[PDB]
């Protein structure tokens, strides 16, 4: 027992300091990632919601085509229905940033 | 057993605290910018986990105009 | 039976002696938690509301990705149905802390 | 017996008062953060309790629009 509980502590006590080595790194890590942050302009932002507009397209879209068949029908002076389908996809990806707005309080668009 | 078991804990509470510390400076020089890449980084996510349900979808029927039904295929 | 007592006295007192070993550890461990947390701005409250809010969407499009088939359908000026599925998620994403805040 | 239960219950009864007492000066310190973490922290666990009814759903209907019930499929 007693050499199971000294095998105990010293594990935990070096596994606990590495977990504070990591923590000092990524201390020391994250004050430059907002060093470098401060100096952003608006092309910085344009840039990536230009990135990530793509990704939150990718994880909205995937699912949606896992559809078997889709069928489209017009009538009158109405359209066909592609549009139905694309203005779905991009009012979700418009409407999912307004919706963590209204937790956050931070804006996303810069204009 | 239980001697040893609250050495570790304390050491992880060491450990986890101090890391919370030095988080916490880093989080206080955050600018607009950096908020604006945590909130997009968050975002594929949430879209991903929302979407989920979607991927169960068997068949879409879309209908467009406003006529009557009598038309059909 | 004098036996018996004892044995389940001394290892009655070992084992509160660990509880409150544990006890001990566990307060000494909290009481820096609150004061690291004292030193939170608005970014480290967005930080972890944005790392909390995919969990909870996880944990309330799991069992809803569990339908065996989804049938949409949409006529007129209306949506096809998608939105509504993400509206739904969503509303009971955003309700729940409301329900939270209520108690 | 009897006497050997009774001990054993007061030294538990000791171990845990010592372990509330001392967890009280703990939560007297803590701010507006750290109640939103313990409300973040809860949080999950009870959307997946309340998710859990979800799991047996067989299928899901949707229908959008104000028109009639002559269209079908």
């Amino acid at each position: 027992a007693e050499a199971e509980a000294a095998s105990v502590r010293m594990r935990g006590e070096a596994e606990a300091f590495a977990i504070g080595a990591r923590a000092r790194a990524e201390a020391e890590q994250m004050a430059k990632k907002a060093e470098a942050f401060q100096l952003y302009q608006e092309a910085a932002q344009l840039d990536m919601l230009l990135e990530k507009l793509p990704q939150v397209a990718e994880e909205i879209s995937g699912p949606l085509t896992s559809a078997n068949k889709i069928t489209l029908v017009s009538s009158g002076s109405g359209t066909m229905g592609a549009a139905k389908v694309t203005g779905e996809v991009l009012d979700i990806l418009t409407r999912l940033p307004e919706s963590v707005e209204r937790l956050t309080g931070v804006s996303i668009s810069q204009v | 057993i239980g001697e040893a078991e609250a050495a570790v804990i304390e050491a992880m509470g060491k450990a986890e605290a101090e890391r919370m510390k030095l988080k916490a400076e880093a989080y206080q020089k955050y600018g607009d910018a950096a908020k604006m890449a945590l909130v997009l980084e968050a975002l594929p996510q949430i879209a991903a986990k929302i979407a989920a349900p979607l991927t169960k979808v068997d068949e879409i029927v879309v209908l467009s105009g406003d006529n009557s039904k009598v038309t059909s295929e």
